[PDB]
């Protein structure tokens, strides 16, 4: 008996990087809530126009 | 009175137009919302599997190698019983 | 001194496949695009409602 | 002025429920990407999780491969060097 | 010739638990499609306010 | 006539205002959910990329040790011929 082979596949890292998309979706999360208080504003606004004939 | 009504129904009309507005970009955003998510799964998929793989690549290679060494060690035990 | 056990669990792979996910989410994200072009032809419809008295 | 109004009206309408129609399809539609998205989470984080138990364990059985190869080594110089 | 140096990094796994998140996700697509139902609802009242004159 | 047409127009306006606070709320909802995404995405990344991480270093060490091991037998096996 010798000496054994006794190879091993070095793992080379690929980093998982979200920040761009993550961040985008926040972006997108605080325009909606943003067009929450416009579109509130712009409901009382319709509710103003009801007529007293 | 009509004219009243008249003026009520364009001063809805335009603040109804501008609601509809509002909820359009709102869609638009939820779209892109819904396509940054299918993106990220893309990503995610590819680094989870590949680390899956490797793992399970390196316990095979593992596996080889610990046996090997065993088989190793039995023959230096021999040679030392021989001895 | 004998032989060492040296046992070692394989690993099994379980590969997520997230391609119909995906994929039903494009589908949900063009739909909503889709819906923006058609509600952009609305909005100038009842825009074009407005009354000249 | 009355009729035209009217007309005008009833014109308004028709648009603003087919308006409403279209934004509720959207909603159904973001209904349906969030909980695509629900059970994307549950897969990923069961292989995940899998992923990091068999890492875990792993790592010990390894610890312990390693320390018996030790020993074994260990004892077979001392052999050596009695011989 | 001596006994080699093994080392070996124990890991610790830190567990993912999405469980809230899930879940948080299920809430708002069961809350949007209950508003769809009322939707529904509102904008067949709002076709039955046509004028017949 | 006029009457009618006022009186079907405030109907429509409350039935319209109800609607878009409806379509207000799903926009809230949709807000909350893609915040949502974005935390667990942090999540995920995290533990995804610590877990690839320590699976590299995981190999670098077992390289380092397997070396080690492969010349230990080899010296061994030196002792064991010149004996």
């Amino acid at each position: 008996g010798g000496v054994p082979e006794l190879t091993l596949d070095i793992f080379n890292a690929t980093y998982l990087n979200l920040t761009g998309e993550i961040d985008d979706l926040e972006f997108r999360s605080e325009k909606l809530h943003n067009t929450t208080v416009e579109l509130a504003i712009l409901i009382d606004n319709i509710n103003n126009t009801l007529v007293n004939l | 009175n009509q004219q009243i009504l008249a003026n009520a129904f364009n001063q809805a009309i335009g603040n109804i137009t501008q609601a509809f507005g509002k909820v359009n970009d709102a869609i638009h955003q939820t779209s892109k919302g819904l396509a940054t998510v299918a993106k990220v799964l893309a990503k995610v998929q590819d680094v989870v599997n590949t680390q899956g793989q490797a793992l399970s690549h390196l316990t095979v290679q593992l596996q080889n190698n610990f046996q090997a060494i065993s088989s190793s060690i039995s023959d230096i035990y021999n040679r030392l019983d021989e001895l």
